[PDB]
RNA sequence: GGAAUACUGCCAGCUGGGACUGAGGACUGCGACGUAAGUCAAGGAUGCUGGCAUAAUGGUUAUAUGCCGCCCGUCUUGAAACACGGACCAAGGAGUCUAACGUCUAUGCGAGUGUUUGGGUGUAAAACCCAUACGCGUAGGUUGGGGCCUCGCAAGAGGUGCACAAUCGACCGUGAGUAAGAGCAUAGCUGUUGGGAGUUCCUGCCGAAGUAGAGUUAAGGUGCCGGAAUACACGCUCAUCAGAGGCGCUCAAGCGUGUUACCUAUACUCUACCGUCAGGGUUGAUAUGAUGCCCUGACGAGUAGGCAGGCGUGGAGGUCAGUGACGAAGCCUAGACCGUAAGGUCGGGUCGAACGGCCUCUAGUGCAGAUCUUGGUG
């Protein structure tokens, strides 16, 4: 109070807009491959893990097949592709958003590679970039 | 052409760009009068004001604190 | 008769008032605390009112009572204002006790700003003194 | 039809100012009826003779209530014998008041009348013949 | 007690409909008491007579529209205005969605939106209607204050339609090709579109 | 200050017609009639 | 908010003349640029006596440099003085960072010979941290230019000009051009 | 016999993708759910993440290179063009004061009202005051009825009754009636009659016979200029009169007849904004002129006609203890700011001695064209 309010504060209206929970698109599931559609690893698939409370999908490469690191990537600059892994193998809980503020993704890419192995040529799509070619249309494409 | 459809919002209506209503002054006794309206007005020295006046009134107006629209003018060319 | 003065003031030549670009009125009265010709702002107006001016160095409390207004040159009662910033405001909270909230909200106000002038025209005019 | 008095005298204006704040304030409709007869002109503010006030007090109940005429008030010579009463109105002829006087009686402005009866209570209106 | 009233009367005609049929003797339904009009065609080149009688359905600009008590004092009425306006029986899911997303109350003559039942009862609580579902009853019927309730509803202010106007050419009447003129049930199918 | 449109917006459908809820429940508008 | 006390001054010039620290610098700074920023704008420190803003401005232009050239002493290379490599200097080098353009301000703001000669000299014992900024040895240079253009007394020229030769012979790399 | 599907209709049935809007600024309300406490999508957007500057970029100016246009007026579409006309420069350039009656408004007085017909007085036409006359004025019954009183929480029960009306009558002298008058004077605006007697500063408003975003749509249109299918389906027609803004078109880009899709307006819906109107709130005083501030709603085409509000130009009174050689007034200013605009403010230039702002009353806004005339030039 050592200064009195000079001209006056307005002060703002109570807001009622509460935030909830993100609803994600059906297609996302955990185990579900994954296209980047931009920044460092842009058209470079990779596996889906988990999703997070601030609403960034989780990501690893694996490191090991295509060199892609334990990554978080924003759900809506990204594609989804049919095909799935099980993700079961792998446990996740420990890593979260405040984590990210070597050995951990070393543990989960074992497990993640143990049941690539099962699906045939499966760790050759995602060692390999996508890209759009002369005559593709995405609207008829399926992914 | 001009009708009363393009009438600007009353609560932007005469704001320059910097966000301060111009006020004519002619003397140091006027520009008081905009001692703490500092942020709704901005002091503009008449045209007719001399040279000697117009050091007088910016200084008076830099204690004040009140912004002059438009200093260096007869001080300084454009 | 205050509301007889007001209008005729306000409907006729308030001959302090200054019409600005926007349509606000300004009175050029110096104890005006509020530099804008309203009911509540012309001194000429009301009867009761006060104001922070500045004397010298010193910030004075001017105040106005309709018992003196007639004799209007011993009229405004100076009051001396603390150097103290709290100290001044608790003053003026004190005569201005049991007195409309405008001003006392606007004589605080002044008093603030008048403050702060008094400073920053010791900042442009530091010395070598001292 | 009018919103204000056409008038640019200062004191109707605050004598309006006065009423359209009861008004607003009242319930009572005596308000609303004299701020409406205030902003009337000159032609639908008939002068109301003081003979007008003496029939108005004899008719029955009406002898202690308080005539309000918005307007001006004339005397009439042809009369001898006028009760007490306390009229209200805007404007009494130097004949008018010296007859209200004389008898008894007493003249009041609007804003008296106001701080008397802020509802209108025993309160009586009068409105002159404009018959031209 | 609507609700049941209303699916039990929609049962009750459907059930006479085929108990005649059954029988062999015809049935039919009672008259249509009630209307909805909709302004068609502007202000401009309308003669008098009709230009009075749209002022008295309360429709003042195109593309307004209005309920209307079916009397045959009413009916000559829109014989008088049918190359200017479009009309026809309402169904209750109309009259429905037009009360609660365009429904507009005159409250003082100052068109006031039915947000809340509050507002409608303290103007039509006289009258024992107490909530917007209370009003649309007494319009689906011509009940005993059927006119009160309907001139507090301010009259309609309809978009254009979004599927559009079927026919190229709105200015004929309904049978000859035309958007004007009484359409009767088909106005349900217009006014969804343009409401 | 705002017009918000009941069909839209299930809590000020609410406001207008509480019955509205239990109908939501009962599910009356897709009722079946008896075969009979 | 901290309010300026007489006291409160009184005790930071009593810690400066004597061990200073980095905090002490920082809040010194921080109420010296509410004092310059009270007439033309979250303020941590308030400024209501007279006596204590005077005496904040007094200690500020002409010990402050003093304390950040102690903390940091610069040494004289081929003529130039030049702030030597390390942790501390870079701190203090932010500190001189959050104390320019209030001497900036002041240096627009100036009225008189002696108030110009003081807010110089302050600023001459400043040059070595804010030769390494260009927002600010450009706003300097074209203040006092500002200063030596508008100043109607001819010792102000003066000295805004003497100013200009003393700083600019020293270095001539960043400023000359 | 068993049904299914199609169509129509309903759902206060779910779930997905788009686009525009984020208006409001302590709380109050209707609500919803919560055992409860509290929470919320419930009377207008908040939260999370990242970057946040010698940058992002923005302005001015100059050459060279080529493309198009290319005497002037009018005309023209939407626009150059095109269709129609053109001795040359400078000017000047189509009538006046005043009266009678009447409506409305404001002020003063009031059965009155007006003075000035004269005189006194006078820092002297004045201002202040007296008479002196005449002008124009004066010479009930009942029902309803705004209002006020009682009872009533309220609807009502009544009681009483302004103006005025309704009929009912008395008297005076069958109405202008009386039975309880209003006029006079001044000023403003303004209707008519008159005495010789082309357009019209800007904006807004009312009315015979609007700005911006989103969506929808009428009239139309979907070869390109130009935004939309050179889409479909029929019947035709290419005629030496084929047939329709320009270029162009001929199994049409010509017709008539139907189908959808699509483009979009001063039209319709929603929002925000600006104006006019209307209804409101607000004083043992407002955090800014109760002619203020605030809330809510409706409308904005409008021809004939009518009304208001602003800008600018002079005259006078008052005022800003206004402005001025450290540069007043005047003029220009493809500069900056403001206003929807008429314009205003500032900067600069020019100018070189005085003038401006503001309240009031009083005068008073820019163009067109003809007869031609004169000088001057062919
Ligand atoms: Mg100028
Ligand atoms: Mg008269
Ligand atoms: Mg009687
Ligand atoms: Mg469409
Ligand atoms: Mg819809
Ligand atoms: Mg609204
Ligand atoms: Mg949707
Ligand atoms: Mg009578
Ligand atoms: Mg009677
Ligand atoms: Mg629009
Ligand atoms: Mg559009
Ligand atoms: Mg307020
Ligand atoms: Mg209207
Ligand atoms: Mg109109
Ligand atoms: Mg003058
Ligand atoms: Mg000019
Ligand atoms: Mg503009
Ligand atoms: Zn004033």
């Amino acid at each position: 109070p050592k200064w009195y309010p000079s001209e006056d504060v307005a002060a703002l209206k109570k807001t009622r807009k509460a935030a909830r929970p993100q609803k994600l698109r059906a297609s996302l599931v955990p185990g579900t491959v994954l296209i980047l559609l931009a920044g460092r690893f842009r058209g470079k698939r990779v596996v889906y893990l988990k999703h997070l409370e601030d609403n960034t999908l989780l990501i690893s490469g694996p490191f090991k097949v295509n060199g892609v690191p334990l990554r978080r990537v924003n759900a809506r600059y990204v594609i989804a592709t049919s095909t799935k892994v099980s993700v079961e193998g792998v446990n996740v809980e420990k890593f979260n958003v405040e984590y990210f503020a070597v050995e951990d993704q070393k543990v989960v890419d074992k497990a993640l590679i143990a049941e690539i192995k099962k699906t045939p040529l499966l760790k050759q799509y995602l060692s390999a970039s996508f890209s759009l070619k002369n005559g593709d249309k995405p609207h008829m494409l399926k992914f | 052409q001009p009708k009363i459809g393009y009438g600007s919002n009353k609560k932007t209506k005469f704001l320059s760009p910097s966000g301060h209503k111009t006020f004519l002054v002619a003397n140091v006794k006027d520009l008081e009068t905009l001692t703490m309206h500092t942020k709704t007005y901005a002091a503009e020295i008449a045209h007719n004001i001399s040279a000697k006046n117009r050091v007088v009134i910016l200084a008076r107006a830099k204690a004040l604190g009140i912004k002059v629209t438009n200093p260096k003018g007869r001080l300084a060319l454009e | 008769s205050d509301e007889i003065v007001w209008q005729v003031i306000n409907q006729s030549f308030c001959s302090h008032r200054i019409k600005a670009p926007n349509g606000q009125n300004f009175c050029r009265n110096e104890y005006n605390v509020t530099g804008l010709c309203t009911r509540q702002s012309c001194p000429l107006a009301n009867s009761k009112y006060a104001t922070v001016k500045c004397d010298n160095g010193k910030l004075y409390l001017y105040m106005k009572t309709p018992e003196r207004a007639h004799t209007p040159a011993k009229l405004w009662e100076r009051i001396k204002l603390s150097k103290n910033y709290t100290k001044a405001l608790q003053q003026i909270d004190e005569h201005l006790l049991h007195w409309s909230k405008f001003f006392r909200h606007k004589c605080k106000q002044r008093f603030t700003k008048l403050t702060q002038v008094m400073i920053t025209e010791r900042r442009l005019a530091l010395r070598e003194e001292e | 039809h009018r919103t204000a008095p056409k008038s640019d005298n200062v004191y109707l204006k605050l004598l309006v100012k006065l009423y359209t704040f009861l008004a607003r304030r009242t319930d009572a409709p005596f308000n609303k009826v004299v701020l409406k007869a205030l902003f009337l002109s000159k032609i639908n503010r008939p002068p109301v003779s003081v003979s007008r006030i003496a029939r108005a007090l004899k008719q029955e109940g009406a002898a202690n209530k308080t005539v309000v005429v918005v307007g001006t008030v004339t005397d009439d010579a042809r009369i001898f014998e006028f009760p007490k009463t306390t009229v209200a109105a805007l404007r009494f002829t130097a004949g008018a008041r010296a007859k209200i006087v004389k008898a008894g009686g007493e003249c009041i402005t609007l804003d008296q009348l106001a701080v008397r009866a802020p509802k209108g209570q025993n309160t009586l209106i009068l409105r002159g013949p404009r018959n031209s | 007690a609507y609700q049941k009233e209303y699916e039990t009367a929609e049962r009750n005609i459907i059930q006479a409909k085929r108990d005649a049929k059954a029988a062999g003797s015809y049935y039919v339904e009672a008259q249509h008491k009630l209307v909805f009009v909709v302004r068609i065609k502007g202000i401009n080149k309308i003669p008098p007579k009709p230009r009075k009688v749209l002022q008295l359905l309360r429709l003042t600009r195109i593309n307004s529209g209005t309920f209307v008590k079916v009397t045959k004092a009413t009916l000559e009425l829109l014989k008088l205005i049918e190359p200017y306006v479009a009309y026809g029986y309402p169904s209750y899911s109309t009259i429905r969605q037009l009360v609660y997303k365009r429904g507009f109350g005159k409250i003082n003559k100052q068109r006031v939106p039915l947000s809340d039942n509050a507002i409608i009862e303290a103007n039509l609580g006289k009258y024992g209607i107490l909530s917007i579902d209370d009003l649309i009853h007494e319009i689906i019927t011509v009940g005993p204050h059927f006119k009160q309730a309907n001139n507090f509803l301010w009259p309609f202010k309809l978009s254009n339609p979004s599927g559009g106007w079927g026919v190229p050419r709105k200015f004929k009447h309904f049978i000859q090709g035309g958007s004007f003129g009484n359409r009767e049930e088909f106005i349900n199918k217009l006014v969804k579109s343009m409401n | 200050v705002l017009k918000k449109n009941p069909l839209k917006n299930k809590q000020v459908l609410l406001r207008l017609n509480p019955y509205a809820k239990v109908f939501a429940a009962e599910k009356l508008g897709s009722k079946k009639a008896e075969k009979t | 908010k901290i309010e300026l006390s007489l006291k409160l001054v009184r005790k930071w010039k009593k810690q400066l003349h004597d061990s200073p620290s980095l905090k002490l610098l920082r809040n010194i700074i921080s109420a010296f640029k509410v004092a310059v920023n009270l007439n033309k704008e979250d303020y941590k420190y308030a400024i209501t006596d007279e006596k204590a803003f005077h005496e904040l401005m007094f200690m500020v232009l002409k010990d402050v440099p003093q304390a950040i050239q102690k903390m940091a002493p610069y040494k004289i290379v081929k003529g130039a003085r030049t702030l030597p490599n390390g942790g501390n200097v870079s701190r203090v080098s932010s500190i001189v960072k959050s104390h320019a353009g209030s001497l900036l301000i002041l240096l627009n703001d100036i009225t008189n010979t002696e108030t110009a000669a003081l807010v110089l000299h302050s600023v001459n014992e400043l040059m070595p941290y804010l030769l390494s900024y260009r927002r600010i040895l450009k706003e300097l240079i074209k203040s006092i230019v500002g200063v030596w253009s508008t100043t109607r007394e001819l010792e102000t020229q003066i000295a805004s000009f003497a100013f200009l030769i003393n700083t600019t012979k020293e270095f001539k790399k960043s400023m000359l051009e």
